[PDB]
């Protein structure tokens, strides 16, 4: 997260860390949507050009984390995956279209002060909240800058980071890049000359862009951190999977396989 | 439109406590 | 995926012409920079390090 700040404890208790077994790496962010289901980006699990095609046994999910590197005993829970599900029309060769994935945990995770699921939007919530100029929140343990001077600057945050970003008009999104933007993408971030800054960055992928409804006080995941051309570059924007746009798939995966 | 207690944080909404930057999000719905 | 700057010629899946990704079936050549047709090679996954406290070894099995 570029130009964010340290999250308060329990601030984003649906935030999940995808953790690689050997070597031990942060893979991606992700989010808790029930006691057995975790939502993330597909390129977190399947990206052939980098020779990435993870099976269930290569990863862990870590839930209730605050510190990036600590094993936070009796706070975080570490779950094994039962099964990975990638959207069947996820397109990696061209533009990361339908960049969405679900993971089912072997066991249900117990909820706590630090571990609690986010809501997914119904139609009225998507229509109300997902409008240009309105701000959502992005969280992750990803990089603090796109590049920094090696072995000197701060690279990874010690603690989960949080940043608030405005949703950007669809025509401005498309004019900021040469990539074909689709239905199931939206973009967010400040314009140059808005003065303020901020972006998701490497290691934040798969994490949640969430919004709070003022009318029921609940947080809804409206987006998944999906892709960017750099981090925090002027006149560039972070792209996000439009979760509501793809909720029918989530429905298909969950009441054919799980809940 | 479904039912399970999602998106209400135990250390914030459930305790009537506001986080440090959520105002910024709420304000954005109304401008200014 | 976060695309970052190309560091070697013949790379792709990196930012070549300004803040534009040079996609597959193209490759970057470093000048002003130019991205043109020709089988490229993906800029290696921008690799992370290993300063994590150990988790219970039963999870690393
Ligand atoms: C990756 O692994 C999956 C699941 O085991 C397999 O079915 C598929 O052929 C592989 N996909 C690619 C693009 O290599
Ligand atoms: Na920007």
């Amino acid at each position: 997260i570029v130009e964010g700040s340290d999250a308060e404890i329990g601030m984003s208790p649906w935030q999940v860390m995808l953790f690689r077994k050997s070597p031990q790496e942060l893979l991606c962010g992700a989010s808790l949507i029930s006691d057995r289901w975790v939502l993330t980006a597909a390129h977190c699990l399947l990206y052939p050009p980098w020779d990435k095609n993870f099976t269930e046994n290569d990863l862990l999910v870590r839930i209730g984390k605050h510190s990036r590197t600590r094993y936070e005993r009796n706070i975080e829970k570490i779950s094994m995956l039962e099964k990975i599900y990638i959207h069947p029309r996820y397109n990696w060769r061209e533009n990361l279209d339908r960049n969405i994935a679900l993971m089912k945990l072997k066991k249900p995770v117990a909820f706590s002060d630090y571990i609690h699921p986010v809501c997914l939007p119904d139609r009225e919530t998507a229509a109300s909240l997902l409008q240009a100029g309105y701000k959502g929140r992005v969280t992750g343990w990803g990089n603090l800058k796109e590049t920094w001077t090696a072995n000197v600057g701060k690279g990874q945050p010690s603690v989960l980071q949080v940043v608030n970003l405005p949703i950007v008009e669809r025509p401005v999104c498309k004019d900021s890049t040469r990539i074909r933007i689709t239905d199931n993408m939206f973009c967010a971030g400040y314009k140059p000359d808005e003065g303020k800054r901020g972006d998701a960055c490497e290691g934040d992928s798969g994490g949640p862009f969430v919004m709070k409804s003022p009318f029921n006080n609940r947080w809804y995941q409206m987006g998944i951190v999906s892709w960017g051309e750099g981090c925090d570059r002027d006149g560039k924007y972070g792209f996000y999977t439009h979760v509501f746009r793809l909720k029918k798939w989530i429905q298909k995966v969950i009441d054919q396989f799980g809940e | 439109s479904g039912e399970a207690d999602c998106g209400l944080r135990p250390l914030f909404e459930k305790k009537s406590l506001e986080d440090k930057t959520e105002r910024e999000l709420l304000e954005s719905y109304i401008d200014g | 995926v976060v695309y970052t700057d190309c560091t070697e010629s013949g790379q792709n899946l990196c930012l070549c012409e300004g803040s534009n990704v040079c996609g597959q079936g193209n490759k970057c050549i470093l000048g002003k920079n130019q991205c043109v047709t020709g089988e490229g090679t993906p800029k290696p996954q921008s690799h992370n390090d290993g300063d994590f406290e150990e988790i219970p070894e039963e999870y690393l099995q």
